[PDB]
RNA sequence: UGGAGGUGAUUUAAAUGCCAAA
RNA sequence: GGGACCGCCAGUGGCGAAGGCGCCCGGCUGGAACGGGUCCGACGGUGAGGGCCGAAGGCCAGGGGAGCGAACCGGAUUAGAUACCCGGGUAGUCCUGGCUGUAAAGGAUGCGGGCUAGGUGUCGGGCGAGCUUCGAGCUCGCCCGGUGCCGUAGGGAAGCCGUUAAGCCCGCCGCCUGGGGAGUACGGCCGCAAGGCUGAAACUUAAAGGAAUUGGCGGGGGAGCACUACAAGGGGUGGAGCGUGCGGU
């Protein structure tokens, strides 16, 4: 209901229809799955350090080239 | 209504035919003992006896007799996983294949599959020859033996040993199998 | 009928298939008022 | 002692299946597809949809007493196409994250040793 | 380095060329 | 219960005059290669007229009909959509006995013989040497016959071919003579029919055709770039009255 935090560890690239979305690594802090390692997609400026709130954790973005 | 009706169903212990060990296999739900007559379970060589080597094994057990809160079994066939002969089919290679019919000593129909993998390409003739090895065989191996006997050595891998050690002579193997057993009739 | 391959050539010209179709068509009417 | 079942998942290019039976495969213990679950029909075959539909069907059949299952997947096979949708691997992890134990893992897509003849004609469709 | 084959696929719709150059 | 079809192994691999031929066991049968101090003794090449074989489709009688699917019946797309896409569906596709004799039936290359550098794969037979689990096994070299690639002299407009010639020479048959009209008209033969083989003229036209070069273009591929491109944003114009320029009247 509060969503879980998760840090930013390694940056991939950039993606989406015109350059707007990364793909990122980000690593659980709280919840069921704690410590896990999932790539996810995020809209905006981001860099390592950066703690985003997952409303989830099983959806695992598709790997980019 | 729905979760009345599941409160109907009761359930029956499911064993091994005799001389596999008869030890249990599962459970399996119903509401009437009549209707778990002919179901067919599939377990591993593996679970029967503890060996990670025959994981690929699988044996058929249809059900015949119910009593009280059990039901017993009969062997009704064997197949090898899919996924491990289509790992033996290899470029440059040959693969030898043959189905019989055959009786056992005590009047049992089966068919058997069984499949030879050779280490390079040979000639047409040699695939001939290897193929009659193999028939002969397995007809006096029918010829000799009873229903279980055959079946165990069948699963043991003793048939195929035999076999690979008469084919040496024709073209050296890589792999010798009974791919396949399948009952189609039992004595009246 | 004869063969012209180069007739089959598509540069300048409708193809050559429907042209014996239509040909052929015309050559029924012709047949049939003969034997009248 | 331990009552394990089977899971049935059949993918798809445009829904996705999964059934969950007994160990004979005799008796049905749960049934969910993907049209159960989405409003929209080009959403069937996501990876979404199928993740719904195997806790539904994982809590359906974990409050009878099923604990593990062994799951066989397949593809339309026969005839139409070979290769599994994008919803077997989603909907195979989601049952393990529901709370059942896994066995072993096969596919028994039917596979013709030359059957019979595909829909299109000599040339297939032409978009 | 350079070539020859085979199996798969290949996300809506989108026709035309006038005045002129004379 | 039923009808069609034989996956992976499978290989510029094999066999056949070509069309074509792929589950396993048994019977009958055609051709070729290799080995040969065997037999006959020029018995050979090509071949006008003539004969036989010949994918798919079609037709005439009798069966069968799973899947697919001309015609046709519906749902969509569209300006229209007699189509492409979707749901159905008759003939046909399959078996037995005949007829038809057509394909980009293409190696777009008729067949027999002698000769003219090499290099390197693979299939069948034979010979020699070395290994060996003694296997109808493995590796290397040479000879003959098939089947691919790179290439010398030579050839060619070039693309390219090059002992599997499109090279130099000795034979025989078939065919062609600028583009259209036209594979049409008339006549004849064959066929149940659909159709097959043979085949002009009047007139019209300055090119039609081939191989390669430089650009431009593609609802082809790859790399790069731009606030007179987008994405994330800030402010507007298009509605009213007026200032000014333009078309028209
Ligand atoms: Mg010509
Ligand atoms: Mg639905
Ligand atoms: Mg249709
Ligand atoms: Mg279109
Ligand atoms: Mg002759
Ligand atoms: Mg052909
Ligand atoms: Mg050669
Ligand atoms: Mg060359
Ligand atoms: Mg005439
Ligand atoms: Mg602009
Ligand atoms: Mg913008
Ligand atoms: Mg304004």
């Amino acid at each position: 209901d509060e969503g879980y935090p998760a840090e930013v560890i390694e940056i991939i690239g950039r993606t989406g229809t015109t350059g707007d979305v990364t793909q990122v690594k980000v690593r659980i802090l709280e919840g069921r799955d704690k410590g896990r390692v999932i790539r996810r997609n995020v809209r905006g400026p981001v860099r390592v350090g950066d703690i985003l709130i997952l409303r989830e954790t099983e959806r695992e973005a598709r790997e980019i080239k | 209504a729905a979760k009345d009706k599941w409160k109907l169903k009761q359930w029956y212990v499911i064993y091994a035919p005799d001389f596999f060990g008869g030890v249990e296999v599962g459970l399996t739900p119903a509401d009437d003992p009549e209707k778990v007559l002919n179901r067919v379970v599939e377990v591993t060589l593996k679970d029967i006896t503890g060996d990670f080597l025959k994981g690929h094994v699988k044996l058929y057990f249809q059900v015949y007799d119910v009593k009280g809160q059990n039901a017993y079994t009969k062997f009704k066939g064997m197949k090898l996983a899919r996924s491990y002969i289509r790992s033996l089919v290899r470029r440059r290679t040959t693969r030898i294949d043959g189905i019989f019919n055959i009786t056992t000593k005590d009047g049992y129909k089966l068919r058997v599959m069984a499949m030879v993998i050779a280490a390079r390409r040979i000639q047409t003739s040699q695939e001939r020859a290897i193929r009659k090895i193999m028939q002969e065989i397995i007809y006096k191996k029918a010829e000799e033996l009873n229903f279980k006997d055959f079946v165990l050595e069948a699963v043991n891998g003793k048939i195929a040993a035999e076999i690979a050690k008469e084919a040496k002579k024709i073209y050296p193997l890589k792999k010798a199998e009974i791919r396949k057993i399948k009952v189609l009739g039992e004595p009246e | 009928m004869k063969r012209r391959p180069r007739k089959w050539k598509k540069k300048g010209r409708m193809r050559w298939k429907w042209i014996k179709k239509r040909i052929r068509r015309l050559k029924r009417q012709r047949k049939k008022e003969r034997g009248l | 002692k331990e009552k394990w079942g089977i899971a049935h998942i059949y993918s798809s290019y445009n829904n996705t299946i999964i059934h969950i039976t007994d160990i004979t495969g005799a008796e049905t213990i749960s049934r969910w597809s993907g049209g159960m679950v989405v409003k929209a029909d080009r959403d069937e075959p996501s990876p979404y949809a199928a993740m719904l539909a195997a806790r539904r069907a994982a809590e359906e059949a974990l409050e009878k007493g099923i604990v593990g299952v062994h799951i066989r997947v397949r593809a339309p096979g026969g005839s139409k196409s070979k290769t599994p949708g994008p919803g077997a691997q989603a909907a195979i992890r989601a049952l393990a994250r529901a709370g059942l134990k896994i066995g072993r893992v096969e596919d028994v897509t039917p596979i013709p040793h030359d059957g019979t003849r595909p829909k299109g004609g000599r040339r297939g469709r032409r978009v």
